[PDB]
DNA sequence: CTTGACAAAAGTGTTAAATTGTGCTATACTGGGAGCCGTCACGGATGC
DNA sequence: GCATCCGTGAGTCGAGGAAGCACAATTTAACACTTTTGTCAAG
């Protein structure tokens, strides 16, 4: 009860292997069921897939949660249907139980191939349960007119999926599968050059036996983002009282001198204003976004004025003259450029 | 508006959705290479806002002119970034997840709720049992399934798919059961293997099929790959399909007509279930589940007979109905979701009523917690469904940042990670069930989703903690987060980092004054900063603040008017120096900052005592107060110089220490010489010239003619101080010699030290008279007496010239005992002649117990019990003879001085380095049979000193888990007693405690006088409740009791004329929320009764948990003041006589038992045969009288006495170890935590109001409602006093902001959500955690409102007005 | 710490003997002025740089980092007044 | 178990490396520890 | 205040290259690995 | 009434920072071309 595993073989456990015949006919099955699926759309003009959850969800039964009156309605009308085709419906519906029971027993298969994928970044159970999707899939695709037996191809895509699934969720920030693959390749060589060379491999012997296309750069790139994030409760001493989120201060918010300057350097700017004009120091201020828009161009600020393109700019420049004028007779603001 | 109350409830989904600006479908936080979130993902932009303020992801809007608008083309609405910190998001779940805050914590509030236990909630929520929501009519073994009844997953198949079974049988043999027979149980199917259940029989895979053509019995095999397509004794035309292959080729067909007969199955098939032949098309499907009735094919003419999954089989053509019942059964919280939302809280509440009267106790106490939790969903308004969460909430991303470090690394929070989990597991499990995964796997990720919401919510509290791969280290959790030492509350919002703070360590300056402090110049100019930027601007060293600022930065760019301006804004401007620990209230003390040149801070010697501060390294801390209020609060209330006496026992703290001690002690000792010391004379002229002649000495005590004097008080008769002083100056006479002064018109007879004491005193105090009065000159200065004279001058002058009195005394202290003398060496630590007969006493006895040993006179425990008092004896001795030889031949030795005057030094280390060091103890505890008889000054041995090695580190590792310990206990008691606060002038309140004058001494049997310590700590400045009259003097009613009045009542006493003095106590307060004025009597600190508005509570309890660390810790000292405070039972617990009556013994050797005896009851006791009774026969025992030596139980003498004698038990028993440690602390405070630990009741029965019997509740709150339920003619409740300890009065309080920032987090948390608790925001804590005005101080409405006016504005108002 | 140039701790127990001084001023400014009232300690240091008086403080940040985790956990925190209705903190900038 | 060395001194690293801790990995932990543990036994006599 | 010529700055519309995400591998594999340990005391239910 | 599992707690500062492979769907750097100014001559 205390261990979710242990509960989850205990589960497993309760389905009996399937020997190789049963394995045959739930295959067979499950193809003839989608073969009659296929009919039963051709001949109703029915989508495949509202047809085939109508018959899974018959089959699966009330204890699951498109509203079940449209299903039901379904139902009725692949009922109405003659002899020659409620055998599909019955075909169908035998298909999709055999479907069930041969997922339902393959599940110590998964457990065996995932209990050697532990420790990559996922947990047991998320990998058991991926590799679950795997064997769903291939539970799909699978073909027995082929005579092989069904593990030899729901391996293929168990691993796939939990690989898959180790790829798309083992890090806290996201990389793509193909950048995944390429950092395992690079990791792959750098130990096989560190096993060769009885050292640590510099990136000039990377890149070289990575291949074409590979440099220096390319592999400390690389090495740069394979960079997991660490975490900010790690502890820092043999109290377990400091955290790494204590070191790191906050450089988002200004700080109170930075305020402290940004209302002194408005406050300045205002007083300074206001020995000019009072239509310079309007264009002023819209030129430069101080009515908290976006700069206005030139244009924009002629037409607010019924003005000008070019009268606007020279008013502007006039003012702006006048006011480094000021700034030189006074030196009072020069301090707040830096 | 302003925040007043803050009220805490439970969630609902459709709240949690309106929180949220969108929901969170991808687990994505942000992208490798550009490092912008990823879109729906835990750090979007769209949901939480912009990372930068007024910018859009798109990168279309960048300016406030867009504020307010969502951006068209990206989603992300253009305002501030800030709103990333306070913007939530939701997760919308698949499948209900419980919360675990609800589950796991005892008791299971839906546990309690639904009736089910924790086993059973942990095994329906975590799937490993079905619960039953609809029958369906199914029969389980015999019995009817009921509603709420836990089904296996045994079980449930087995209602649910019905009865099946597989024999395989070995190859070769064929089954003796034909295909589509019945049989029973225990029926032989193959000879091999036997059937276990009845059931319809039917073959699996035939083998081979014996076809029967008609003109030859051909036989054919089938393979794993071949299946056979036609039923048992089918008729087969020519040319029809008997067995299909993946091949044409092996493709079986039938040559002629023939029966198909099917043989050697591979396995048997039994299943419970009907089988029903049909002709024409059947009406149902495979998969479908029918009733008795329905038709099943033919039209009608096939019709069901029993519940079941119904199956058709086309090549048999038959329909099989495998017995099953359509049963409701689920697990997991949907079940439990469904289960809470079916329950009527008004119908269970009304049977848990019913069921109340049952007269069961245990049944009434579960139907008592049953019913406070469904009147608390009732009255708070909260359903049992929002219980189980369906939307889980998601943290603003700031406050789980995934920041990038200078160095470029990313350091994100666990709580991402734990958010990552959750979302995995939920889009798996959709998919899953998208996909129309099997009921194992949705299941399993069923149960993975609700581990992982619990992990989010608590992890580690079910099943092992989530860990991040590739370590061992638990994730962090909200619940950890908020939970524990290092949790918000006690982190960050209790405690806080503050700006304007310094630190550094600390020097000792005795040139300072007592309101002042050494602050280096570098801190003065960093911490204040900002003001020293505005005096610069002010004046011309910069053009404004950013040069001002830019010339600080470097410090070769810092001018010397730099410091000039520092030194003006400081003007008049404290600073609060703080040392860590804070044990007591003047831990922090507001000093005015002297810049000095260097780094170190000078600190006063005086108020060194008071911060528990010595200079062997310590550091303190530098606080800036900014505005005007915090300014007056730290000049005028916590300046160093205001806070003279000690709160905690009212005596002077800030007093004369080591150094100033030893110079007005070595200066007020008076000589004493041997060389006369008898001779007796005639006339004063014949002692004269005898002194001259060198046959007696000047101090030596002779008789003139009747008197004895000395000749120091004949020949030096000095007319004033002054010509005294002037020969002492040019050595005609030292400061300790005796002689003859004019002082004040009276001819006294002293040293020359103690005439300048006094003339220091009188010009200190600037009052000749009053310095006169207040001094004692016939002794010389030990500790006592100067504290005594401090607290003196405090009651009659006032703090200031107090003040100015110590800096005299320290100063003059200080060159005294520079200028006397005082030096430590080897020979000071004078060997007594004594010691080595009392160590060969010691031998000779040894031997002498040896010998009897030997002779059989005595045993292995009695002798080491004789040798250890004989030991510890001789120790005595030896201590003796050392003080003696110091007393009379060495007065001045600096070993006696400094013991003898306080300075430093107890009699214990005097007699280690001087006599013997003693008996040391085993690390087991006993103690060794040797001594160490070789002190520090002959130097001990090498077995010597690794023996007293093991009682160095039991007290080394005793001081280190006790500090612990004290710590923890001031902490309980603050946050027990921080709501006290002293709240209103006068309650009215008749009531009052008899403070007893006299102690029951069992030795003698008899009332004898307590000690004066004791009755002025149980009596000075108390309120007198009624009008004593002693000795011709008549104090009234609400007269404060000073020190004056104390010991006037204690010469009362004496005189046998007063056993008791009635005062009012805070036991006896009627103030809710608080205490009166009158009720507490002086504030301690001022020596006046105390302001309105003090924080009593805080006061109260720092004063006893600060000598927490000076008791003794080796049921004795600091664990038994803990098992005081917190109730608890004793483990030795004495037995007590419940009711009164004549005690009778019956001691006999099978059994001893004591028997009370009334008039009509009888009472017995059967007390353990090793009992030290302390009450012998024909004794009047009252209840709750102790029968045996012990400690009492309190919750048993509560019961037996009344809530009066259990308070005044836990008040005197807690002042005892105090007492025994010599710590003086006034019972205020006691008294104080013990009204809070009985300020809960229990009702026993209910009267006519909504209450339950046997609920806890306030004492306050019970009287209120039964005065009301008088006022209009109701049954009053009836109710119990209830006692219970600090930490379970700390948990149970009203608010539970400060319950929660206490202890037990989780459980506070849980308990004030379902009843949806408001907090009115009553005492310290909860202000403190809002960051608003504290309701005590300066911030008591009593005087936050008023108003400070001048006569001319004052006068225009009033004029303009009327 | 000194090497991040931080400020000095003042834990529980220096508020409580600021709360048995009675200097509810000195304490909430310790805990809002000087601590984490983003906006008051802004203002704070503009009003001392310009020779005016430090303004009254506002709700801490780590009070309302606490509603916000307390919310995250399911749990309806909600301020009133004297009235009970409810009070938003947040200025408006969490209510959609 | 690994600590940065303290060489103040030569006598600091001196007694650093003759060191003997009752913490770490596998061993007791600072508050789980009892009188038992902290005590001198007799037999740490010539040996600790 | 206006009326035309220029010269970039930014936006629109393809273009493929780079990047990203999903599908697929067919002898046969069918229930996990790490712990693991020196503390005492006090609620408080959980049963016998 | 009693043995037993479970949960919670145990001082303050400071100074310690293990596949690839093919192929299709999505994004974007690079240009090419109108569109929009910013500025300059002309008074
Ligand atoms: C290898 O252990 P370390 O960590 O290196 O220990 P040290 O370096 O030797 O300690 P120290 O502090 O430098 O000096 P010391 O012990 O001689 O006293 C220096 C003064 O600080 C204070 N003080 C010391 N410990 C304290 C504590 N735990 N809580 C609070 N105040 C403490 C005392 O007021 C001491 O009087
Ligand atoms: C009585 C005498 C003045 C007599 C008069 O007014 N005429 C006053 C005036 C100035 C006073 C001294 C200074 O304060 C410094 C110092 C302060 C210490 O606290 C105590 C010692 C010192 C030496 C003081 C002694 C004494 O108190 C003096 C001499
Ligand atoms: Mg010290
Ligand atoms: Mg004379
Ligand atoms: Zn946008
Ligand atoms: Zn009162």
């Amino acid at each position: 009860t205390s261990d979710p595993v242990r509960q989850y073989l205990h589960e497993i456990g309760q389905v009996p292997l399937l020997t190789l015949e049963e394995e045959v006919e739930l295959a067979r099955k499950v193809e003839e069921g989608m073969e009659a699926i296929k009919k039963l759309s051709e001949i109703t003009g029915l989508d495949p897939d509202l047809i085939r959850e109508v018959v899974r969800a018959k089959i699966l039964g009330s204890a699951r949660v498109l509203d079940p009156k449209t299903v039901e309605e379904i139902d009725q009308k692949l009922k109405s249907l003659p002899k020659e085709h409620k055998r599909y419906l019955h075909i169908a519906r035998e298909g999709e139980a055999a479907r069930q029971h041969l997922i339902e027993a393959n599940l110590r298969l998964v457990v065996s191939i995932a209990k050697k994928y532990t420790g990559r970044g996922l947990s047991f159970l998320d990998l058991i349960q991926e590799g679950n999707q795997g064997l769903i899939r291939a539970v799909e695709k699978f073909e027995y007119k082929r005579r092989f037996k069904f593990s030899t191809y729901a391996t293929w895509w168990i691993r796939q999926a939990i690989n898959r699934a180790i790829a798309d969720q083992a890090r806290t920030i996201r990389i793509p599968v193909h950048m995944v693959e390429t950092i395992n390749k690079l990791s792959r060589t750098a130990r096989q050059l560190q096993q060769e060379l009885g050292r640590e491999p510099t990136y000039e012997e990377i890149a070289e036996a990575m291949g074409p296309g590979w440099d220096a750069k390319r592999v400390e790139e690389t090495l740069k983002i394979a960079q997991e994030p660490v975490s900010l409760e790690t502890p820092i001493g043999d109290e377990k009282d400091s955290f790494y989120g204590d070191f790191i201060p906050d450089e988002h918010l200004p700080s109170p001198v930075d305020a402290a300057t940004q209302s002194l350097l408005s406050e300045e700017l205002e007083k300074a204003l206001s020995k000019l004009s009072e239509r310079e120091a309007m264009v002023l201020k819209l030129r430069k976004g101080l009515i908290d828009g976006r700069e206005h161009t030139l244009e924009e600020v002629g037409a607010f004025f019924g003005v000008t393109r070019e009268r606007i700019r020279q008013i502007e420049n006039k003012a702006l003259r006048k006011l480094k004028y000021h700034e030189s007779r006074t030196r009072k603001l020069r301090d707040f450029l830096d | 508006k302003e925040v007043r109350k803050v009220r805490i409830a439970l969630a609902s989904p459709e709240k949690i959705r309106s929180w949220s600006y969108g929901e969170v479908e991808k687990p994505e936080t942000i992208n490798y290479r550009t490092l912008k979130p990823e879109r729906d993902g835990l750090f979007d932009e769209r949901i939480f806002g912009p990372i930068k303020d007024y910018e859009c992801a798109c990168g279309k809007y960048k300016r406030q002119r867009f504020e307010g608008k969502v951006c068209e083309r990206c989603g992300v609405e253009v305002t501030k970034s800030i709103v990333r910190r306070y913007r939530m998001g939701h997760i919308e779940l698949a499948t209900p997840a419980a919360h675990i805050w609800f589950v796991k914590d005892v008791p299971s509030k839906i546990g309690t709720l639904l009736d089910l236990s924790a086993t059973e909630l942990e095994q329906v929520l975590y799937f490993s049992k079905y619960i039953v929501l609809d029958p369906k009519g199914a029969i389980l073994n015999g019995v009817p399934v009921e509603k709420r009844q836990l089904l296996t997953d045994e079980e449930y198949r087995e209602l649910r798919y019905g009865k099946q079974e597989t024999y395989p049988l070995p190859p070769g043999v064929d089954a003796l059961v034909k295909d589509g027979e019945e049989v029973v149980k225990g029926q032989e199917l193959a000879p091999g293997v036997v059937s276990r259940l009845d059931g319809v029989a039917l073959y699996r895979f035939p083998r081979r099929v014996r076809v029967e053509y008609v003109k030859e019995p051909k036989d054919y095999r089938v393979q794993p790959h071949m299946n056979v397509v036609v039923p048992e004794g089918a008729r087969v035309e020519a040319g029809d399909k008997i067995v299909a292959a993946i091949d044409p080729e092996e493709e079986v067909i039938a040559e002629a007509e023939g029966v198909v007969h099917l043989h050697e199955p591979a396995s048997i098939l039994v299943v419970k279930a009907r089988v029903y032949p049909f002709e024409d098309d059947v009406e149902v499907s495979t998969g479908d589940r029918v009733a008795p009735g329905d038709v099943l094919a033919d039209g009608g003419k096939v019709k069901s007979d029993v519940y079941g999954r119904v199956e058709v089989d086309l090549v048999r053509n038959v329909v099989r109905v495998v017995e099953s019942y359509d049963i409701d059964a689920r697990m997991g919280a949907e079940a439990i979701q469904q289960l809470l939302k079916e329950l009527d809280l008004e119908a269970l509440e009304k049977e848990l009523l019913e069921e109340m009267k049952h007269p069961s106790r245990a049944r009434r106490a579960k139907a008592r917690k049953r019913l406070e939790v469904v009147r608390a969903f009732l009255d708070s308004g909260n359903r049992p469904e929002w219980m189980i969460l369906e939307a889980v909430p998601v943290l603003p991303p700031d406050l789980r940042p995934m920041v990038q470090v200078d160095g470029g690394r990313f350091a994100t929070s666990d709580l991402n990670d734990l958010y990552r989990r959750l979302i995995n597991r939920n889009n798996r499990l959709k998919k899953l069930l998208a996909q129309g995964a099997p009921e194992i796997i949705i299941r399993n990720e069923k149960r993975m989703l609700q581990e992982a919401v619990d992990a989010l919510l608590d992890n580690g509290r079910r099943g092992a903690p989530v860990t991040n791969p590739g370590s061992d280290r638990p994730l962090r959790s909200l619940t950890d987060i908020l939970s524990g030492k290092q949790g918000r509350f006690r982190q960050n919002l209790l405690g806080k980092r503050v700006d304007y703070s310094g630190r550094s360590v600390i020097v000792v300056g005795p040139q300072l004054k007592l309101h002042q402090c050494g602050l280096p110049k570098r801190m003065a100019l960093e911490l204040f900063k900002p003001f020293l930027l505005k005096k610069m601007e002010e004046k011309g060293i910069a053009p404004n603040v950013k040069a001002a600022r830019r010339m600080l930065e470097r410090q070769r760019d810092i001018k010397d008017e730099v410091w000039d301006a520092l030194e003006e804004v400081i003007h008049g401007k404290v600073v609060l120096l703080n040392r860590a620990p804070t044990l007591h209230r003047l831990g922090i003390q507001a000093f005015q900052p002297v810049l000095v040149e260097g780094q170190s801070i000078q600190l006063h010697p005086l108020v060194c005592e008071a911060f528990n501060a010595d200079f062997d390294g310590d550091q303190m801390a530098v606080h800036v107060p900014l505005s005007s209020f915090a300014q007056a609060e730290a000049r005028i209330q916590m300046l160093s110089a205001h806070n003279l006496l000690s709160p905690a026992s009212g005596e002077p703290l800030a007093k004369p220490s080591r150094d100033i001690i030893l110079g007005l002690y070595y200066i007020t000792q008076v000589r004493k010489e041997k060389k006369g010391a008898g001779l007796e004379f005639a006339t004063p002229e014949e002692a004269l010239a005898a002194h001259e002649r060198g046959e007696v000495a000047l101090n030596a005590p002779i008789k003139v003619a009747g008197r004895e004097t000395s000749v120091g008080r004949l020949k030096y008769v000095f007319a004033n101080p002054d010509e005294a002083l002037l020969a002492v100056a040019h050595g005609i006479v030292d400061l300790q010699d005796v002689v003859t002064v004019r002082y004040m018109g009276k001819r006294l007879e002293t040293s020359p030290g103690r005439i300048l004491f006094a003339r220091i005193v009188a010009e200190a105090v600037e009052d000749e008279k009053v310095a006169w009065e207040l001094i004692q000159l016939d002794v010389p200065q030990e500790k006592n007496s100067l504290k005594d004279l401090v607290y003196q001058a405090f009651l009659r002058l006032g703090m200031e010239k107090t003040a100015r009195l110590l800096d005299a005394l320290k100063y003059y202290g200080f060159t005294f005992s520079t200028t006397s003398g005082i030096t430590i060496g080897i020979d000071d630590a004078v060997i007594p002649e004594e010691k080595k007969q009392y160590l060969e006493e010691a031998d000779r006895k040894l031997l002498q117990i040896e010998q009897a040993y030997e002779m059989g006179f005595l045993t292995d425990r009695e002798r080491y019990d004789q040798i250890l008092q004989l030991w510890t004896e001789t120790t005595e001795k030896v201590t003796q003879a050392v003080f003696k030889n110091f007393e009379e031949n060495y007065p001045f030795n600096p070993l006696y001085v400094m013991a003898q005057s306080g300075a430093r030094g107890n009699p214990q280390q005097i007699r280690q380095l001087c006599g013997l060091r003693g008996l040391m103890q085993k690390p087991s505890g006993e103690t060794f049979e040797v001594p160490v008889r070789s002190s520090f000054r002959e130097g001990l041995t090498v077995l010597e000193y690794f023996i007293s090695s093991h009682g160095a580190r039991k007290g080394g590792a005793d001081t280190a888990l006790r500090t612990a310990d004290s710590g923890y206990l001031t902490r309980k008691l603050v946050d027990v007693t921080h709501e006290i606060v002293v709240r209103e002038a006068d309650c009215g309140t008749t009531n009052y405690i008899s403070v007893p004058l006299f102690q029951p001494d069992e030795v003698t049997r008899s009332l004898r006088l307590r000690k004066r310590a004791d009755i002025e700590a149980g009596l000075y400045g108390r309120v007198l409740a009624r009008e004593v009259e002693v000795l011709g003097v008549r104090l009234e009613e609400g007269r404060y009791l000073s020190m004056d009045d104390v010991h006037l009542l204690i010469k009362a006493a004496e005189a046998g004329e007063i056993q008791e003095v009635p005062v009012r106590s805070p036991l006896t307060c009627q103030t809710r929320y608080g205490v009166c004025q009158k009720c507490y009597g002086y504030d301690l600190s001022m020596a006046r009764p105390v302001s309105i508005g003090e924080a009593v509570g805080i006061v109260a309890a720092q004063s006893i948990g600060e000598p927490g660390t000076q008791l003794t810790m080796r049921t004795q000292g600091l664990p038994r003041v803990i098992e005081l405070f917190e109730a608890r039972r004793p483990k030795a617990k004495a037995v007590i006589s419940e009711i009164d009556g004549v005690v009778r013994i019956e001691e006999t050797e099978e059994k001893l038992s004591v028997f009370v005896e009334s008039e009509g009851f009888s009472k017995e006791y059967k007390l353990p045969k090793e009992a030290r009774l302390l009450v012998k026969d024909g004794d009047y025992v009252e209840a709750g009288q102790p029968l045996t030596r012990g400690a009492i139980d309190p919750h048993q003498l509560l019961e037996a006495k009344g809530p009066e004698a259990v308070e005044r038990y836990l008040v005197e028993e807690i002042q005892k170890v105090y007492r025994a440690q010599g710590v003086k602390l006034h019972d205020k405070h006691i008294e104080i935590v013990v009204r809070q630990m009985m300020k809960y009741v229990e009702v026993t029965d209910p009267g006519d109001s909504r209450l339950l019997e046997g609920q806890v509740l306030e004492k306050w709150d019970v009287e209120a409602l039964n005065e009301r339920l008088i006022a209009e003619g109701k049954t009053p409740v009836a109710w119990k006093p209830l006692l219970m300890g600090v930490t379970k009065s700390a948990l149970s309080t009203k608010s539970w902001l400060s319950a929660a920032s206490f202890q037990n987090t989780t459980h506070v948390l849980t308990e004030a959500a379902i009843a949806g608790k408001k907090d009115e925001l009553i005492g310290l804590k909860e202000n403190v955690i809002l960051g608003r005005l504290i309701p005590a101080g300066t911030g008591s409405d009593f005087v936050r409102f008023t108003q400070v006016v001048d006569q001319k504005t004052l006068k225009a108002i009033e004029e303009a007005r009327k | 710490g000194k090497a991040q140039f931080g400020g000095q701790r003042f834990g529980e127990m220096e508020v409580w003997a600021l709360e048995a001084y009675g200097a509810a001023h000195t304490l909430q400014e310790m805990l809002t002025l000087k601590s984490d009232d983003i906006e008051g300690r802004n203002a704070a240091y503009e009003a001392i740089i310009k020779g005016e008086d430090v303004p009254e403080p506002s709700v801490p940040e780590s009070f309302r980092v606490l509603v916000k985790e307390l919310q995250a956990l399911a749990l309806d925190v909600q301020t009133l007044d004297e009235k009970d209705n409810p009070v938003d903190i947040f200025e408006g900038l969490a209510s959609k | 178990l690994s600590q940065f060395k303290d060489e103040t001194n030569p006598l600091s690293s001196l007694r650093h490396k003759r060191r003997i801790s009752a913490l770490g990995p596998g061993g007791l932990t600072r508050e789980r520890a009892g009188f038992d543990v902290r005590d001198v036994h007799r037999t740490h006599y010539g040996r600790i």
